[PDB]
């Protein structure tokens, strides 16, 4: 049992990915201005995901779910170096609470397909990873379409779940 | 347009609202508190409405119970106390014998049963079979 | 002055209805309760209400709704002091006051309205000597009620002779939020338990500033009395004279006296707490409780009432000594010390959370409140010297005192 | 009631 | 089912007619219709038991006025009952007797109740002396007619003082009910002999033998100096009422008194312990006593002015309490105390009951008007609690800051500064108008007054009528003051009150600034821009020509209104 | 965690709602401590513990999330939960219910049609303006679908989407075409609830629409004709609540067309004959159905026969119907005008009655019933029954009473008189926003101010705590004061006016406390105007102006001393601005 939320910004492929964990398809996903939940049930462990849309008006919102988590998925584009700025921003804004406070962090560089996708290195001191105190925060380049390094990160999860 | 409807007992106690206007709390605790004040201080030859604030308030008492509506002026006013009567059939219907005390205890039907009666403050079925058995069907699927 | 007092219950219905003059109409009364539901729902509550000429004397009981009515420019004090002591008498007779006492006991209650109160005036309410001709189980009335002595009937009789007497401190304090005392008096009261062969005038002498101020010993122990109000049955006029407590006491238990007095001395208990409210999260207490009363005392049962949010949620508490129930019914914790003696001081760290969610309006702040009891502890230093007992046919009786410190309002104004 | 009692003088001349 | 009631009440047998007419006033209990059964249980009245023979004069005395005509079946009864040896059963028939009324009956009642006004026992003798005001009450003249009024004097000169003064209370009674012909004042000497009476009878009968000192003036200093020094040891009586009393003549006779004499101070430093004292007690009962120490304050200011920790109010208390304790702050608020008033004012706006935090805005207000020592920090108290961001606390304060800067408009444009940002979006027209006169008197040092007005400016129409004419005031004040950048601005407002509006006095005094800016604006700097002067405050001190006249009313309603006692009785 | 009826059970038995709300915060901690448990188990239960609690009125906003789980829960039940609390504990400004937006939408994509039904109920009743716009095209797709189990309720949810988005209307009009014909009259009943939401919000819709009239005429008259069916049968007339509804849409349907007026005029005939008028149903029926001719340019034989219809109406003794024959002319006042008139004393008996709200319906449509010939003798009965109103219809009438006389007073002088009646009689009653209309018509007036303020005098002398009252007259003594004290400098014979009372008596407004301030408003304006309009005894009122300037008003102590340096400084500019005010409309 462990309670995750997907954050980021919206087009970011956080439904992609959530039924890539959940089913392994990459079903059609219209852009989703509420949220989803599926239990990711891996490594031994019940995901629980509540995976929440990034569009404008649904980012003040997200601070109802900062109660009772346990680990966080900040889901960054590799392919937005404009939004890399409010992305940091959002992080910063975002981590900065008394409310979810102990719960970790595990970003994923999604959408590695293109040279313009970077890779965790650059996209670590973009976003400042490590200007971070008391986080266990640990980047991890993913490929959403395909599945790949998402259980890895899943697997790194786990580990940090107990301690 | 039935803008909220109210079920309020012979001592007052609410045992229904259902707001098809969004009004706040403090509002909604307000102009319910009055309601159940005007219609309780009313007696049982005053015409079974009320021009309440630009909204033809129908009120139908049926038992200790009494009920409410605020439909707008424009519309009808003894069918609007059929929608009542029909809803009152309704639960007639579902229940049988329709009675005081499982209206405290099983008003979460009551409300699917306006849920299968009335949503959006007008009616989507005008049969009272069809309704009845819908309920029946989900509550048949569990 | 009284026309028609009348008793109603939470629903407005007439308890039982009495008029005196027939200046107020019966029917006035269904008017009340809507006034009633008008004056509160707008905030313009009290305890005189008027529906037109008729005024609307009240007081409030459990159910009950003590209504007097008049409609003159009538006596105010002389209405409520009589309705507090027809509540107070129908608490000698009824052990609980409710709907059950009066539609059960309409034959005696309707005879004590008769009895108590002629016209709007009254005329005798001591319970005590009211017993002896307005029974629920008639004889002459008794001399006691002709007397000037109304309050101790002749030859009451005992196989032993005890006086036994109650010196009750009760503690008033206002802490601000800044940790300033703002108002600590201290009420006490010495109620008396009597239980003596005869008609004995008995004289009672303390630790009287004034009274060693007219002995000359205005240099020892001395308690100060800013006020005291007596009873009765103290000769005032004889104690205005030279500070001299004498009096017939009626028999059983009674409060002879109430005193007040200021202190300028620390509380017994001085409480430091903390708030960690946290915007959407959660709430912190990290309170302590150092005692700073004398270590040989030791303050029994305290039950500290720490308001707490209302949607607080998920307690959790770090003691010290002593539990915490979250009592979520008055929204508040009650971390409860049985013994916690002089010189102690326990802390008590208290973690709830918060929904991440607001609510919809506000709270307000209630201060802290706590619930003491120090026994054998004066601490105004309040002694009783001796109890003279007079009797014509003289015994040696059995005084007997303890001494018992509680709080009166002991409030601490929270962050 | 727990607690006791204490008896005080009488006449104190 | 009345009828087999009226067959068990038509029985011979005690337990079937004893527990018939329990059912009735049982039935009477729960507000039956029983008045057609009257003259019936009026036949199972005159029995042996005595406990029986009170439930009858229970429904006698309620349906007398029901059956009028059949209550003429009782005068028999009565005084056949006002012979019986036992005194008991005497005084209740005449207790009885005074309260039914019926004017049939009261002529007939006169001489049993003169037989019982010469009884042997005190307590029928207490009994009939209110059975005399009660016949005074149905038929006034026909007492007189009696000529039971010296009769009840002379129970004043009886020994056993509970019956001098239930004759006191019915004398107080009678000669209120008399037009004062014949006014029923006594020597000094029956005052000395009702203040000998006052140490022994009871705590009732302390009170209504105080009450006939309501009347009473001495016409000495030692002769108001020696009734007082008897009345002076019963402020240490637990009942209040006792000490209400004792207060209201002791405020009454200290007008008598030499303040020359140290017993004026004497009698003060007496009198300030009890009243401390009465906020002891219940609320109820305090909220009888704050409106009397409103009443005293405003006549005796002198001696309660060391106390005002008293006066704070807990979270416990009622609301009715919580608003009269903040009136006697402002009564009591003095330079020494200012520290101790503002703070604790602070801690009342940080409360929930909006009217209690309204009143302590205004309870702020008056402290700045009382003392201008801290109306300085007043201002800066006002101000926090204008930082709070809560639209009341807000919307309450930017009156009274309005009313300081009517009141001390000197140096507080230091003030301003933050309130031209105060969330102009402030709904409540009371303190929209105040926003506009704060500007409109206070545009030099606001740099930006023409623009904020602006969006005061746009739903000008539909505001209301003092904001429309706050608007109207302080452009012509703003442009008098800049007519450089508002000069667009005084015209359109003219475009809009005078061609565009239909407020009158918007239209006066629209085409009056209108013609005033046509005809001359630098006359207008000596008209409009004219030094006003310093405004009369509103003296809140009640009138001592009324005020003494409620010195005599103190514990009574003409206190609790603080009205004359005629203005409020029918 | 215990169930629903066992906490009711427990709340039954509360006496004092302060020991109510013990048991209350009692339950709701654990249904918080329960939340905080994440729990999905009882998580049924405690919502609807909690909604009860809503229902009781109780904060409960702390549990709207797990309502958001309940949505996005899987069991049925918990669903059947969750839609409930939406529609209860969220509205638009709940700010928090935009999360449902992605719940819904896999919801109305859900297998069963239940749970469609359930998403479809929820976004129907309480469904946001965004949401709104969130959600559109999939409400039209299930409105494109055969399940008339949807059909019922994407066509009122597509409704609601209207109401809501009016701007969003026309992605339905593709969507309603060609589904009249349907056998289920439930569908079919929604369908015209539609057409009458579609033709009520664009004209442009009504070309399109009003095709399809005779298309429902036969629908219609299939109705009546199928006089019987085990359902939709209440007293024996065959589904009232659809038949209701199409003469709506045909009431706003060919009310400014004639073809499809006509195209509706037989089954008009026909029902208003073919009715029953026995139970409450065919009066309901017959009710819209008067309502349908009224507004529509309909056969003159239907309005003939209408009247004769509400004339019936007028005379049933069924308070209902009393109330439903009052609402109908007043509908139809304009329209059918003189065929009202000659039920004019069954309105004035109605005046009679003791109803509230029929006492309304009589009071307000008397107010429509006055013509030009009515005026004289309909106002003495109104002036009458101003005196027998009830104090809310005291505030009620003297306006009204001031509407129709604007409108149709046959004299000036005549109109003054019963205004100034009314002013007398309403005092405390009639509106403060009246007084600029009553001071503007009598500046309109311009013939009668020596006849108006001499009146006006003569009842402020009465008395002054009629507070409109002496709004009007302070700015008629300030602007008329030459007609109310003419020709009087000095002493004369005396004469009503006497220069000084004149002045007393504004005097006596300035410092009486019934005195609305605005009164003090208006009467230190006509104390400056009289230091013009009089030039008898000037100076002593600058004696008042000038003790004001200490004046606790904030603006009456600006108006004091504004007034005063003129009084004081430039006394011949004091009558250089002092020119009678403009005459508007
Ligand atoms: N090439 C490539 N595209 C990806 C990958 N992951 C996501 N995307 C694209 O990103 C888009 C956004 O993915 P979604 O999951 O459907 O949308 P979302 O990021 O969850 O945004 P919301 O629905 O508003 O929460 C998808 O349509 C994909 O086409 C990836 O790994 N490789
Ligand atoms: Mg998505």
């Amino acid at each position: 049992e462990m309670r995750i939320l997907m954050v980021g910004l919206d087009a970011a492929g956080k439904t992609t990915i959530l039924y890539k964990l959940k089913l392994g398809e990459i079903v059609t996903t219209i852009p989703t201005i509420g949220f989803n939940v599926e239990t990711v049930e891996y490594k031994n462990i019940s995901f629980t995901v509540w995976d929440v849309g990034g569009l404008d008006k649904i980012r003040p919102l997200w601070r109802h779910y900062f109660q009772n988590t346990q680990g966080l998925i900040f889901v960054v584009d590799s392919n937005d170096r404009e939004r890399v700025n409010e992305a940091r921003e959002e992080l910063m804004r975002m981590l900065a609470e008394d409310e979810l406070r102990d719960a970790v962090l595990l970003v994923f560089a999604n959408k590695q397909d293109l040279p313009n996708a970077m890779n965790a290195a650059e996209i670590t001191d973009k976003l400042g990873l490590h200007s971070l105190r008391h986080r266990n925060w640990y980047i991890q380049a993913t490929c959403a379409t395909s599945g790949d390094g998402l259980y890895e990160g899943l697997d790194w999860l786990s580990n940090q779940l107990r301690n | 347009m039935i803008h909220f409807i109210l079920l309020f007992s012979r001592q007052g106690k609410l045992r229904l609202q259902k707001w098809y206007i969004t009004l706040p709390d403090k509002e909604r605790k307000k102009i319910t508190r009055e309601i159940v004040q005007i219609i309780l201080s009313r007696g049982h030859r005053t015409s079974s409405f009320v021009d309440w604030k630009e909204l033809k308030l129908v009120y139908k008492r049926y038992a200790s119970l009494y009920f409410c509506c605020a439909i707008e002026n424009q519309d009808n006013e003894l069918l609007t106390l059929e929608i009542v009567h029909r809803y009152v059939e309704l639960l007639d219907k579902y229940f049988g014998n329709v009675c005081e005390l499982d209206i405290i205890f099983n008003f979460e039907k009551a409300y699917f049963i306006l849920d299968e009666f009335i949503i959006g403050g007008e009616i989507q079925e005008t049969s009272k079979k069809i309704a009845v058995k819908a309920i029946e069907d989900s509550d048949m699927l569990q | 002055s009284a026309s028609a007092v009348y008793v109603l219950d939470l629903k407005g219905k007439v308890l039982i209805c009495r008029n005196y003059r027939g200046d107020v109409d019966m029917s006035e009364v269904e008017h009340f309760m809507p006034i009633l539901m008008e004056k509160e729902e707008e905030g313009m509550l009290s305890p005189i209400l008027a529906h037109g000429g008729v005024r609307f004397m009240w007081i409030k009981h459990n159910n009950l709704y003590l209504v007097a009515t008049s409609k003159k420019n009538a006596c105010v004090s002389l209405v409520f002091s009589f309705l507090y002591k027809v509540v107070q008498v129908f608490s000698e007779y009824f052990k609980e006051l409710e709907e059950e006492s009066i539609r059960d006991n309409f034959v005696i209650i309707y005879e004590l309205l008769d009895e108590l109160m002629d016209f709007g005036y009254p005329q005798t309410t001591d319970s005590k000597i009211l017993q002896e001709y307005i029974t629920q189980e008639a004889p002459r009335p008794p001399a006691t009620v002709t007397n000037a002595v109304s309050w101790r009937s002749e030859g009451i009789k005992y196989r032993k002779n005890e006086v036994f007497l109650d010196v009750i401190e009760a503690v008033n304090l206002l802490v601000s939020a800044n940790g300033n005392v703002l108002r600590s008096e201290i009420v006490g009261s010495i109620k008396m338990r009597v239980f003596l062969s005869g008609m004995p005038e008995l004289r009672l002498g303390l630790n009287d500033k004034v009274l060693f101020d007219n002995t000359g010993r205005g240099k020892s122990k001395s308690v100060e009395l800013e006020d005291v109000k007596f009873h009765q049955c103290v000769r005032l006029s004889r104690f205005e004279n030279d500070r001299t407590i004498s009096f017939i006491p009626p028999d059983g238990e009674f409060e002879l006296m109430s005193y007040r007095l200021n202190t300028h001395v620390k509380p017994l208990i001085w409480i430091e707490s903390v708030i960690e409210k946290h915007s959407h999260s959660r709430i912190e207490y990290m309170v302590k409780a150092k005692s700073q009363f004398k270590r040989r005392s030791t303050a029994n049962n305290v039950e500290i009432h720490i308001p707490v949010p209302n949607d607080a949620d998920s307690p959790k508490f770090k003691t010290t000594v002593g539990s915490v129930k979250w009592v979520p019914e008055n929204s508040e914790i009650v971390w409860s010390v049985k013994s916690f003696p002089g010189g102690k001081e326990y802390l008590m760290r208290a973690h709830f959370g918060l929904p991440s969610v607001e609510a919809e309006d506000k709270e307000g702040k209630p201060p802290i409140s706590v619930k003491f009891e120090i026994p054998y502890f004066t601490t105004s230093g309040i002694q009783v010297r001796y109890l003279k007992i007079i009797e014509k046919s003289g015994y040696q009786a059995l005084p007997w005192v303890r001494y018992i410190t509680q709080n009166g309002d002991y409030q601490l104004r929270t962050q | 009631t727990s607690y006791d009692y204490c008896r005080v003088p009488m006449e104190d001349g | 089912e009345i009828f087999e009631l009226k067959a068990e009440l038509n029985s011979d047998k005690k337990e079937k007619k004893k527990e018939a007419v329990k059912k009735v006033i049982a039935s009477m209990t729960v507000g039956k219709d029983v008045s057609a059964l009257f003259p019936d249980v009026v036949n199972c009245m005159q029995t042996d038991n005595l406990e029986l023979k009170k439930l009858v004069y229970l429904y006698l005395m309620n349906y007398a006025k029901s059956q009028p005509d059949m209550a003429i079946m009782a005068v028999n009864t009565f005084v056949k009952d006002c012979e019986d040896p036992n005194p008991l059963i005497r005084a209740l028939a005449v207790r009885t007797m005074g309260c039914i009324r019926v004017d049939k009956i009261t002529e007939y009642l006169c001489e049993p109740l003169r037989k019982c006004l010469k009884d042997e026992d005190p307590y029928v003798r207490k009994t009939a002396a209110v059975c005399v005001a009660k016949l005074h009450d149905i038929n006034a003249q026909l007492v007189e007619d009696q000529g039971f009024l010296d009769t009840l004097k002379d129970l004043i000169s009886d020994s056993n003082p509970m019956v001098v003064a239930n004759a006191v209370a019915a004398l107080s009674e009678i000669a209120e009910s008399h037009p004062s012909s014949n006014l029923l004042d006594l020597n000094p000497q029956s005052i000395n002999k009702l203040l000998t009476a006052l140490n022994e009878c009871t705590e009732w009968g302390q009170i209504f033998i105080l009450d006939c000192l309501a009347n009473y003036m001495p016409k000495d200093d030692r002769e108001a100096q020696s009734i007082c020094e008897r009345v002076t040891p019963r402020l240490s009586h637990a009942n209040s009422a006792v000490v209400l009393s004792a207060v209201k003549v002791l405020m009454k006779f200290m007008e008598m008194l030499s303040k020359d004499l140290d017993y004026y101070g004497t009698l003060l430093k007496k009198l300030a312990p009890p009243l401390v004292t009465l906020l002891s007690a219940e609320p109820e009962l305090q909220y009888v006593a704050l409106r009397n120490i409103n009443l005293i304050v405003q006549k005796r200011p002198e001696i309660l002015k060391h106390e005002m920790k008293v006066f704070f109010v807990k979270y416990n208390d009622p609301i009715y309490v919580k608003l009269e304790k903040l009136d006697i702050m402002i009564r009591l608020a003095s330079q020494a105390n200012i520290a101790q008033v503002l703070a604790e004012l602070r801690e009342y706006a940080t409360e929930v009951d909006v009217d209690f935090v309204r009143k302590a805005v205004r309870a702020i207000g008056r402290c700045a008007i009382k003392v201008e020592q801290s109306a300085e920090r007043c201002v800066s108290t006002l101000l926090d609690l204008i930082q709070t961001k809560v639209n009341y606390v807000v919307q309450e304060a930017i009156v009274v800051i309005k009313d300081i800067f009517r009141k001390y408009p000197n140096k507080y444009e230091s003030v301003i500064a933050t309130l031209c940002e105060n969330l102009d979006s402030l709904d409540e027209p009371e303190a929209r108008a105040a926003m506009i006169w704060i500007v409109g008197e206070y545009a030099e040092r606001i740099d930006n007054a023409d623009e904020l007005l602006e969006s005061f400016l746009e739903g000008f129409h539909d505001k209301s009528t003092q904001v429309q004419l706050q608007l109207l005031t302080a452009i012509v004040k703003l442009f008098l003051k800049k007519p450089t950048e508002t000069q667009e601005l005084v015209q359109q407002v003219l475009s809009l009150a005078t061609q565009d509006s239909d407020n009158p006095d918007l239209r006066d005094r629209g085409y009056i600034y209108w013609r005033l800016l046509s005809t001359d604006p630098v006359a207008a700097k000596e008209v409009v821009l004219a030094e006003k002067p310093l405004i009369s405050e509103e003296t809140d001190l009640i009138e001592p020509t009324l005020l003494d006249e409620l010195i005599c009313y103190i514990g009574t309603l003409a206190s609790v209104y603080h009205k004359p006692p005629s203005a409020f009785v029918e | 965690p215990i169930r629903l009826r066992e906490l009711i059970r427990t709340i039954r038995t509360a006496r004092t709602q302060a020991e109510e709300r013990e048991m209350i915060q009692k339950e709701c901690a654990a249904i918080r401590s329960s939340f905080r448990e994440e729990d999905n188990t009882y998580r049924c239960r405690n919502v609807a513990k909690l909604l009860y609690m809503h229902m009781l009125g109780y904060p409960a906003h702390f549990g709207q999330l797990e309502c958001l789980k309940l949505i996005a829960s899987q069991k049925f039940t918990d669903k059947r939960i969750g839609y409930l609390g939406a529609m209860l504990l969220l509205d638009e400004r709940q700010d928090v219910h935009l999360l449902m937006t992605n719940c819904i939408k896999n919801d109305l994509n859900h297998s069963t049609q239940f749970v469609q039904g359930l998403a479809l109920c929820t976004l129907g009743c309480m469904g946001s303006s965004e949401m709104c716009r969130d959600l559109a095209g999939e409400v039209e797709k299930l409105l494109k679908t055969s399940n008339s189990y949807l059909r019922k309720k994407a066509a009122l949810c597509a409704v609601h989407v209207i109401r809501k988005v009016p701007e969003l209307m026309e992605m339905f009009l593709p969507a309603t075409k060609n589904l009249l014909n349907e056998k289920n009259h439930g569908v079919l009943h929604t369908s015209v609830v539609l057409l009458t939401e579609m033709c009520e919000r664009s004209p442009d819709m009504l070309a399109h629409f009003r095709k399809l009239v005779p298309q429902l005429v036969r629908i219609l008259k299939n109705l009546i004709m199928s006089g019987y069916s085990p359902e939709h049968d209440v007293s024996g007339i065959s589904d009232p609540f659809l038949q209701v509804r199409i003469l709506r849409l045909l009431r706003i349907l060919g009310r400014n067309d004639d073809d499809s007026s006509e195209a509706m005029n037989d089954i008009l005939a026909q029902v208003a004959t073919n009715t029953e008028t026995s139970k409450n149903v065919g009066n309901a029926i017959l009710y819209e159905t008067v309502l349908t001719i009224m507004d529509i340019k309909s056969e003159s034989g239907l309005r003939v026969l209408a009247i004769n219809i509400l004339g019936r109406f007028l005379l049933n003794n069924d308070k209902n119907i009393r109330y439903v024959a009052l609402t109908s002319l007043l509908k139809t006042v304009q329209t059918d005008h003189n065929a009202v008139q000659r039920h004019r004393s069954t309105i004035v008996d109605c005046l009679k009655d003791l109803d509230v709200s029929i006492k309304r319906r009589a009071m307000e449509l008397s107010f429509a019933l006055v013509n030009g010939n009515n005026i004289r003798g309909m106002m003495k009965e109104l002036l009458y029954f101003l005196d027998s109103c009830e104090p809310e219809f005291k505030a009620d009438c003297a306006s009204g009473i001031f509407l129709a006389a604007e409108k149709y007073a046959p004299s000036k002088r005549w109109h003054i008189d019963t205004i100034m009646r009314v002013l007398t009689t309403a005092g405390s009653y009639v509106r403060d926003d009246a007084v600029p209309n009553l001071i503007q018509l009598i500046t309109n007036s311009v013939e009668m101010h020596a006849y108006t303020v001499q009146r006006l005098y003569k009842a402020i002398l009465g008395d002054y705590s009629q507070q409109p009252l002496v709004q009007v007259a302070a700015w008629c003594i300030g602007e008329y004061g030459d007609l109310l004290v003419s020709g009087q400098c000095e002493e004369e014979e005396p004469i009503q006016v006497t220069e000084d009372e004149v002045l007393d008596i504004l005097e006596s407004v300035l410092i009486s406390n019934m005195s609305t301030s605005v009164t003090r408003g208006y009467a230190l304006t006509a104390i400056m105007k009289l230091s013009t309009r009089f030039t008898c005894t000037v100076n002593r009122i600058k004696k008042v102006v000038s003790i004001y300037g200490s004046s606790i008003d904030v603006e009456l102590q600006q108006r004091a001393v504004e007034y005063n340096a003129l009084f004081k400084k430039y006394d011949h500019m004091r009558s250089a601005l002092l020119e009678r005010m403009p005459v508007m409309e």
